[PDB]
């Protein structure tokens, strides 16, 4: 296969079976008959052909894997050879966050269509997806700026952390 | 860069050694050859910068000036071949060693590790941009338009060296990978607000700042063909570079700080496309058109926010392409009429069919028709401001009208219309001038196809 | 006439007729026939906006005041009466047009999670 | 252009015509007022109405399940 | 009689509804010969230059020459600070920019009470 | 064609939670239709000549008939064919009052009859008045005369005394 | 001929170009094309899986 | 534009064409030279209608500048011949 | 719109609001009335992908007909009688809702009077 | 300047336009011409040259309150649908001494026949400008239009641009 299914899901589709009444011919049918004839399988005659000479002399890449380095909270302060492989690691976890996103905004679109005049109920799992990594993706990645960097990235959390952990402990207290 | 530094040095032997009747030959051939080199430096990657030596290196806002740069130089030795025609042999190779080293100090400039190393060749340009406008330029004005471009922009830059060496004793050092490790927060004090001004107006003043740029209508106008292309191309992008360089240093202070300058910016946008409605120069209407889109630019960068980076990046190459390009329209009806004036030379299109096409198509990019890459610099910095303030568009598509009034108002003014009837010696548009329009437009446009590589590091 | 000596840089330039181009007789010989000009005359300050592209001030059928009390009575009377027919529209005698399953709740995006209060709709 | 039956233009008088104009103007004048009539006939309701119009005065209050006055 | 026309600088007085016109008096008579002299004197020396074979060029035109330098070069020479240009420079200056700095002020500030506290509505914002 | 569209609006118009004077202005809105095409087919196809003497009054031309003709098939059966095609998406008005299914019709008709009748009234020698109403129309209501004169004005003129001198 | 050239370079030659772009390389890539599945009305059989969806209630209805 | 071209004796038959309905003129007097002033005498404001027939008759209107100047139905053809560019 | 005249230029207590159709109390009031049933439950509509407008009560109706398009293409002019059936169910529901306006309209003039004889008993 | 006789005839020239375009119709325009045509002959014997300017004045703004507001305008005056359409086409005559040999060589007859003119202008302009000096004035010339041609062979001065300007109808 091209993709793995698992990551862009696709419900089994169910094509319902032709059932004329009136006595004309669809002219679609016979089109289909002259284009599979006259478009298609000449089409195949040359990929097969270009397949043909991929196998003779295959060859491969890989997919780049990146070893895991200390993160910033790992670092003593001013230490740059500390703080730069930690900056880079961050740097390319935010690129993947932000293909993650693309993933479900992807899949999030292809349901509407898919759908059709239903999706506004069929298409409910995917948008609570959408929903939960946006909001994810925001608090991880917002407000930070053009400079952005891991050390802004760990202030923004802590942040977060401190007003939610004064909320907790006040909510008690109510 | 030394791969690219000492190419360009072996340039100015090669002018000096030549034949008397090759220089213009030499030169364009060999620093064309230096231009096609310089797409190496798009080895970037999506976490480090490159990084070549301790002196110099290059990023993603790096490379594509970079490019820019030693593309134009083939540009410029075409477009003066005409005018220094009964000029003598020593002086007009004396011109050429103008133009290579004014590429010589921009490449380093733009590739400066360290930001006191940036300051002496930022500087530096200043020589040889002032001998080319008050040696060459055909005006009485090319002295005071000389005096102006000079103390304009020196008057902003020693500020900018006090402050530079500041930084360096408290912080410890200038090297720009070492403050993005080692960079505080800046405090609100009053000793503050003047550090964050002398690192910011030495870089208002050329881009310019609307209220400080009275010196670009002056210099852009009396230099000669080659001043202008290089003035208003790649002179005024150093403004921009270093902000965007040196605002790393200056948060949180650019929260509050950005406010005078952006009105200056938001409103000098509409004041600048509006006086371009009644330039009565043709030459003086370009310059302004600048203002106004460079105005753009500044308020970009203020903001810092990832869209409006991206958006800066692509503005400043697609106005580079653009505006050079006008002025090598502008330039070639004054080589036939000799004169400046907008509303002399009338109708164009019906003795000259080729030259409006290029008329045309800048126009269009001057005006940012989609998908250009214009237009895809100008739309980002408007979805940025948009989030800033949602009232920015008012203003923002207010200029979007006058933009389109004026740039079709030159087009029609010139090209349209009925020939002027005494005006009869427009000759036929040489190769040598419909290939400089052709060097301009094919890869402003070829851009649109691969737009990722002039957005910048924030891409 | 010099301009009036305000102080506003005009000099001892001439102070043309405020009249624009296409005011000028179409059929004297112009050396310039597009802008109407004479080679040697003197050009109005404001020439470039007096061109035949740009304001125009030829005399008009209806005085100016006039045309403006026209034109702003019918814009001001529509949108009053476009305001008065909001505030009463014209609705045809209708009941709410009912719909089955909760009025489509699942339909509708409903959370299957805490349903709603049933609603129900008898025939008639 | 095209066929160019060069008709000459006649000074003051009718312009000469051909036997084509006519047949085929003719042709679709006739077609207009054959498809209008057509189907006019086939389904007039369209034009001046599909269902009569229930007018509610002339209904009981018994139907509508009014409580009686009376309570 | 007819409403009489009221001209205005957008709509000029008619020629023929015009007391100027049809007086003629001694000094109207030698006075619009007068412009049609010298503007003869004109088009003799344009036509001289105009029709000349032994020309190819342009014909330097004095009258374009001073429209543009007392339009561009000739404005501060005779420009004197008084009590007008120093109040029309000062509200069209300073004027705008102040008015939009308190717009532009006004709206952030009033957008971030709305941000910490969390009552505007950010929910799939992840641009910016 | 147009039966099949216009008339199909007329009756959701009328029959909707609108806004009467919305609903009004379009019903006159469509007897104008009417007015203004009997403008053109009288002035242009009736009567007698106005046109110059010599002219060269020819329609023999192939690409002409042929490039009129296809349209001219096109609308007589487009909206039946259309119509007819087009999946339901909603649910169409079908009954409602006889005033308010013809009204449409009605006030199209109702012009015709009132555009005849003040077309052959220009044919008595009786003089005319110019009215208001008259040059309101003609000119267009002066929008193009007060705007396009006031506004290039304004700020051309703003631009050279203000933002460049 | 002048026909038959034209529907070949033209029409023939592209959709060849198209077909073959579409099929191997825009389809290999999710998401690309995507379809709105067809509608499925009652009394209908699937061809991929043979299920058959039961007819509707019985329908009150009347004439006219 | 398919017009035919208007010939240099094709204009002056039509000229003449419309002095001949006037109905106040002598058609056996008017001939090419005939002044409508000193040879057959004219009214001065029937210039302005005889001018109006000719623009009537051509399409293209004449200045009043230079209509005032054309008496002469041989004048006529000549200024009409040096306005559609006619040299034979 | 007559009645228009009567709300706006008449009394407002009697005629009902299009927006506050009656909130007035449940099926008491008609003995025994019936629940008005549905033929495509919850699968049926949401296969067919009707519009969340058009399924309201005839998606039975609107269902079969759309079956007989797609089988009797290309003969456009086949199905008149399935579109004529929907027509027709479609009206029943505009009179029944339509009902509800002049039901209330009366109820609304049957409310007052008993207001009407409090205020004037004494 | 305009004489009072030609103002008269401009504004019975004017008001016949405007009045055909209220009648469109060509009888009831005969009718009304007939009419506004009596009306001048009414007070035209008049000799008074100070009640003539009285009724020319009123007659002026009489016109103006009943002009048509959209005037007919035939398509080439200054104001019609087909005014400078063809300006884009009309080319001067000295571009055609730019051309490349190569495309000149199209046309052999015809730069042989130019060439003549341009030998002919070039003879006859040293006449036409000793023409001009010694017929007009010693302080300059005073009006418009220029001598004919006097003698056999001389050209009218100042003919080149008059005579060899663009067709109206180029293409
Ligand atoms: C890696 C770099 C590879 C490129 C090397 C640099 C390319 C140089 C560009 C070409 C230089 C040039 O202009 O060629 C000129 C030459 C003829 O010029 P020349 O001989 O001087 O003519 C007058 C003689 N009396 O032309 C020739 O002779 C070429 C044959
Ligand atoms: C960041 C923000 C940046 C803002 C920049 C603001 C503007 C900066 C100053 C621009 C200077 C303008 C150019 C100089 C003016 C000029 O062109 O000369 C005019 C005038 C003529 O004199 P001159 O040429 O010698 O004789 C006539 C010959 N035909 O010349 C003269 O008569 C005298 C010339 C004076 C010398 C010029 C001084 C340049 C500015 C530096 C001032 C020095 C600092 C102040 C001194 C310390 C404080 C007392
Ligand atoms: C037009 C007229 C413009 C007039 C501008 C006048 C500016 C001169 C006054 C500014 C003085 C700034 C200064 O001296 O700051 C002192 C500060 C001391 O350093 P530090 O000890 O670290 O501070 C901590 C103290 N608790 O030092 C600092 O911390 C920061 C010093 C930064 C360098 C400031 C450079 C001078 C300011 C230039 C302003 C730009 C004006 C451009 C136009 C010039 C003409
Ligand atoms: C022709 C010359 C053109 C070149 C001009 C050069 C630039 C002008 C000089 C600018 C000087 C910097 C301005 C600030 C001065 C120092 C005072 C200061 O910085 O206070 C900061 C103040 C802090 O308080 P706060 O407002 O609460 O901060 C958070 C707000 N979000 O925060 C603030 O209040 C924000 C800053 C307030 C400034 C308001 C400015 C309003 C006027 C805008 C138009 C500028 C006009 C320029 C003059 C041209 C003459
Ligand atoms: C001339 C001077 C006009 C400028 C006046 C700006 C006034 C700013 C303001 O009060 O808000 C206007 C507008 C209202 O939008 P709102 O969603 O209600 O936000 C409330 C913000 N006060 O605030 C906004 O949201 C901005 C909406 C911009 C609309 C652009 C329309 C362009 C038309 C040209
Ligand atoms: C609804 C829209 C209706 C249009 C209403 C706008 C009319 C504006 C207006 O009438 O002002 C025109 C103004 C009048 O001044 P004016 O008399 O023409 O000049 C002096 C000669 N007496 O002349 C001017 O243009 C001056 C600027 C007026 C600004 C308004
Ligand atoms: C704000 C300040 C407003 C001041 C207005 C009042 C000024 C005044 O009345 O006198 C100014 C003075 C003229 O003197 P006065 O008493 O008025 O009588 C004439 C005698 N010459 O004239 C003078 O010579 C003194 C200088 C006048 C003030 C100059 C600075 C303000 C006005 C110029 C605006 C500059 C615009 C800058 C734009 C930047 C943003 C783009
Ligand atoms: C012993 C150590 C002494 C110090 C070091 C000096 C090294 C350089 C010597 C150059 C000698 C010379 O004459 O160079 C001259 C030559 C080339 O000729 P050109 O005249 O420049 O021709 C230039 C072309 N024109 C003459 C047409 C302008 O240049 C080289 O070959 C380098
Ligand atoms: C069911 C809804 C009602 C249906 C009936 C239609 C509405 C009534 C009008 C029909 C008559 C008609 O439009 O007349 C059409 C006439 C015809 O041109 P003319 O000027 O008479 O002749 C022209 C030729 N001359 C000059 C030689 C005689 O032009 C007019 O009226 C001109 C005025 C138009 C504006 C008036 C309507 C807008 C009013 C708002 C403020 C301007
Ligand atoms: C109720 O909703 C009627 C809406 C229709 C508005 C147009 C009314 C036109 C009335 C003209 C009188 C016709 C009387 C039969
Ligand atoms: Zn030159």
């Amino acid at each position: 296969d091209s993709w793995d299914k698992d990551v862009y899901p696709e419900p089994p589709r169910r094509t319902p079976a032709p059932s004329p009444q009136t006595s004309l011919p669809n002219p679609i049918t016979y089109l289909t008959k002259a284009f599979d004839l006259l478009v298609d399988r000449p089409v195949t005659l040359v990929r097969e052909f270009i397949e043909r000479q991929h196998a003779k002399n295959k060859y491969y890449y890989y997919h780049r894997e990146f070893r895991r380095v200390p993160d910033i909270t790992e670092c003593q302060e001013k230490d740059v050879l500390c703080m730069f492989e930690a900056e880079m690691q961050w740097r390319r976890d935010y690129k993947v966050d932000q293909e993650i996103v693309n993933i479900i905004q992807e899949r999030l679109k292809a349901c509407q269509q898919r759908e059709g005049e239903s999706h506004r109920q069929n298409c409910a799992k995917e948008l609570e997806q959408f929903t939960q990594v946006v909001k994810a993706y925001q608090d991880r990645y917002h407000d930070l700026g053009a400079h952005y960097s891991a050390r802004k990235c760990l202030a923004k959390q802590k942040q977060r952390m401190l007003a939610e952990r004064k909320a907790a402990k006040e909510a008690a207290a109510a | 860069m030394l791969k690219y530094i000492i190419p360009t040095i072996m340039l100015m032997p090669l002018t000096w050694l030549s034949k008397n009747n090759m220089i213009w030959v030499n030169s364009t051939a060999h620093s064309l050859l230096i231009s096609f080199t310089s797409l190496l430096l798009m080895n970037q990657f999506g976490d480090n910068s490159l990084n070549f030596s301790l002196l110099f290196f290059s990023d993603s806002l790096s490379t594509p000036l970079l490019i820019l740069t030693m593309w134009l130089l083939p540009l410029m030795l075409m477009a003066s071949q005409h005018h220094l025609s009964k000029e003598n042999l020593t002086r007009k190779k004396l011109f050429i060693t103008m133009l290579i080293s004014l590429q010589l100090f921009l490449i380093m400039t733009f590739t400066a590790m360290e930001l006191i190393l940036f300051y002496i060749l930022f500087e530096a340009t200043l020589v040889p941009t002032l001998i080319i406008i008050t040696r060459w330029g055909n005006q009485t004005e090319r002295l005071n338009a000389g005096l102006y471009f000079l103390f304009y922009t020196l008057a902003g830059s020693l500020p900018l060296l006090v402050a530079l060496i500041y930084i360096q004793n408290t912080v410890g050092s200038l090297n720009f990978l070492m403050l993005q490790y080692w960079v505080q927060p800046v405090h609100n004090s009053w000793s503050n607000v003047f550090m964050w001004l002398a690192c910011m107006m030495a870089f208002m003043v050329k881009m310019p700042l609307y209220g400080l740029h009275l010196w670009l209508p002056k210099a852009h106008v009396e230099a000669p063909i080659a001043g202008s292309m290089v003035l208003a191309a790649v002179l005024l992008k150093l403004g921009g570079y270093g902000m965007l360089r040196i605002t790393l240093i200056l948060n949180p202070m650019t929260d509050f700080m950005a406010y005078p300058f952006i009105m200056l910016s938001l409103w000098g946008m509409i004041m600048t496309s509006s006086i371009c409605l009644r330039q009565t120069d043709l030459k003086s209407l370009i310059a302004y058109s600048s203002v106004s889109h460079m105005a753009l630019v500044i308020v970009a960068i203020l903001i810092q926010t990832p869209w409006s980076y991206m958006g800066a990046t692509a503005l400043m190459i697609a106005h580079g392409l653009t505006s050079s390009m006008l002025f090598c329209l502008a330039n070639s009806n004054y080589e036939r009429i000799h004169s400046r004036t907008m509303i002399l030379a009338r109708g164009l299109q019906t003795l000259l069919p080729l030259m409006a096409t290029w008329w045309l198509l800048a126009s269009l990019t001057n005006l940012a028709l989609p998908p250009t890459i214009n237009l895809i610099g100008e739309l980002f910095v408007v979805m940025s401001t948009f989030s800033w303030s949602n009232i920015t568009i008012i203003l923002m598509g207010v200029n979007m009208v006058i933009t389109a009034l004026y740039s079709l108002y030159m087009l029609i003014m010139t090209q349209r219309g009925k020939y002027t009837y005494h005006i009869n010696n427009i000759s036929p548009s040489f190769t040598r001038e419909n290939a400089l329009m052709s060097l301009h437009i094919l890869p402003l446009l070829l851009l649109t196809l691969n737009p990722k590589i002039i957005l910048g590091p924030l891409y | 006439e010099p301009y009036p000596d305000d102080g506003t840089g005009y000099g001892d330039y001439p102070k043309l007729p405020d009249r624009s181009q296409q005011e000028r007789d179409p059929w004297y010989d112009w050396d310039h026939p597009d802008l109407r000009l004479n080679w040697g005359e003197p050009m109005h300050w404001d020439l470039d906006m007096y061109i035949r592209n740009r304001v125009d001030t030829s005399p008009t059928p209806v005085n100016w005041n006039l045309m403006c009390k026209h034109l702003f009575g019918f814009v001001a009377f529509m949108l009053f009466m476009f305001w008065v027919g909001e505030t009463y529209p014209a609705y045809q005698p209708v009941g709410p047009k009912q719909y089955p399953y909760n009025n489509l709740y699942l339909e509708r995006g409903g959370d299957p999670n805490k349903e709603p209060e049933p609603v129900v709709h008898y025939e008639i | 252009a095209g066929g160019g039956a060069h008709i000459e233009p006649r000074y003051r008088q009718f312009p000469q015509l051909t036997r084509s104009q006519v047949i085929q103007a003719e042709f679709f004048s006739a077609t207009m007022w054959f498809w209008i009539l057509w189907r006019f006939w086939h389904d007039s309701d369209a034009v001046l109405g599909h269902f009569p119009y229930p007018d509610p005065s002339q209904w009981t209050d018994e139907e509508l399940g009014i409580p009686p006055d009376d309570e | 009689s007819f409403p009489k026309y009221e001209a205005s600088r957008l709509s000029s007085l008619p020629t023929t509804l015009d007391p100027a016109e049809y007086d003629i008096s001694s000094e109207t008579r030698k006075a619009q010969a007068e412009r049609l002299a010298i503007r003869s004197r004109l088009k003799r020396e344009y036509q001289l230059q105009y029709y000349d074979p032994s020309r190819r060029g342009v014909i330097e035109d004095p009258a374009l020459v001073r429209w543009t330098y007392a339009r561009s070069a000739n404005i501060y020479p005779n420009f004197r600070p008084n009590t007008k240009t120093s109040l029309l420079g000062a509200l069209f200056g300073i004027g705008p920019l102040v008015f939009w700095y308190y717009v532009f002020k006004t709206d952030r500030d009033r957008k971030e009470k709305l941000i910490q506290e969390g009552k505007l509505d950010r929910t799939f914002n992840i641009s910016y | 064609t147009g039966f099949y569209s216009k008339d199909l609006i007329i009756e959701a118009a009328n029959t909707s939670y609108t806004n009467a004077w919305a609903l009004l202005m379009t019903l006159i809105a469509t007897s104008f239709t009417a007015i203004y095409s009997t403008r053109i087919i009288f002035f242009a196809l009736l009567g007698q000549p106005r046109f110059p003497t010599l002219v060269n009054i020819n329609e023999n031309n192939p690409l002409l008939i042929n490039s009129i003709k296809r349209l001219l098939i096109g609308s007589l059966f487009a909206g039946y064919i259309i119509s007819n095609n087009i999946p339901p998406t909603t649910i169409p008005q079908m009954t409602m009052p006889y005033y308010l299914k013809t009204t449409a019709l009605i006030v199209t008709i109702l012009g015709f009859i009132l555009a005849l009748e003040i077309s052959n009234m220009t044919k008595n020698l009786k003089y005319h008045y110019p009215s208001n109403a008259f040059k309101f129309s003609t000119l267009l209501g002066y929008f193009p005369t007060i705007m396009h004169r006031l506004a290039p004005y304004m700020n051309l003129s703003m631009s050279q005394k203000s933002a460049s001198s | 001929y002048r026909h038959s050239i034209f529907a070949f370079t033209h029409v023939l030659i592209p959709v060849w170009i198209i077909h073959y772009y579409l099929k191997y390389h825009v389809t290999t890539k999710p998401y690309t094309i995507v379809e709105k599945k067809p509608r499925i009305f009652p009394g209908d059989t699937i061809l991929e899986t043979g299920e058959v969806i039961p007819p509707m209630k019985e329908f009150p209805d009347q004439h006219h | 534009s398919d017009a035919p071209p208007l010939t240099l004796e094709g204009i002056k038959d039509r000229v003449l064409y419309v002095l001949k309905l006037y109905d106040k003129i002598d058609p056996e007097k008017l001939s090419v030279n005939s002044h409508f002033m000193k040879d057959l005498g004219l009214d001065s404001l029937d210039q302005v209608e005889i001018i109006m027939a000719m623009e009537d008759e051509f399409g293209f209107e004449i200045p009043d500048i230079d209509a005032e100047k054309l008496m002469c139905p041989q004048e006529i053809v000549d200024y009409i011949a040096d306005k559609k560019d006619v040299y034979e | 719109g007559a009645h228009l005249a009567r709300r706006y230029l008449g009394d407002a207590s009697v005629e009902p609001d299009p927006l506050r159709m009656p909130t007035f109390p449940p099926d008491y009031g008609f003995p025994e009335r019936k629940e008005r049933e549905m033929v495509a439950t919850q699968q049926e509509m949401n296969d067919a992908q009707l519009v969340l407008q058009q399924r309201d009560y005839c998606a039975h109706y609107l269902i079969r007909f759309l079956k007989c398009k797609r089988d009797s293409f290309p003969n456009f002019l086949a199905c008149k009688h399935e579109r004529h059936d929907w027509d027709y169910c479609e009206h029943l529901d505009y009179v029944k809702r339509m009902k509800e306006f002049e039901r209330e309209r009366r109820l609304l003039q049957r409310k007052k009077r008993r207001e009407q004889r409090e205020a004037d008993m004494a | 300047y305009l004489t009072h006789q030609q103002k008269v005839l401009r504004l019975y020239k004017r008001a016949l336009r405007h009045l055909e375009s209220w009648c469109i119709h060509r009888d009831k325009y005969r009718y009304f011409a007939c009419l506004l045509r009596a009306r001048f002959d009414e007070h035209k014997n008049e000799k008074d040259m100070v009640k003539a300017t009285q009724l020319l004045r009123e007659a002026e703004e009489e016109f103006w309150h009943g002009q048509h507001p959209q005037p007919y305008i035939f398509p080439e005056s200054p104001g019609g649908t087909s005014y400078e359409r063809y300006e884009c086409y009309k080319v001067p005559e000295w571009c055609l001494d730019d051309w490349h040999p190569s495309e000149k060589a199209m046309y052999p007859d015809y730069f042989a026949k130019r060439e003549q003119w341009k030998k002919l202008r070039r003879e006859s302009w040293e006449r036409e400008v000793k023409q001009l000096q010694e017929e007009t004035p010693v302080g300059g010339p005073r009006t418009e239009a220029l001598p004919p041609a006097r003698k056999q062979g001389d050209l009218p001065p100042l003919w080149w641009h008059i005579v060899t300007r663009p067709r109206e109808r180029p293409m």
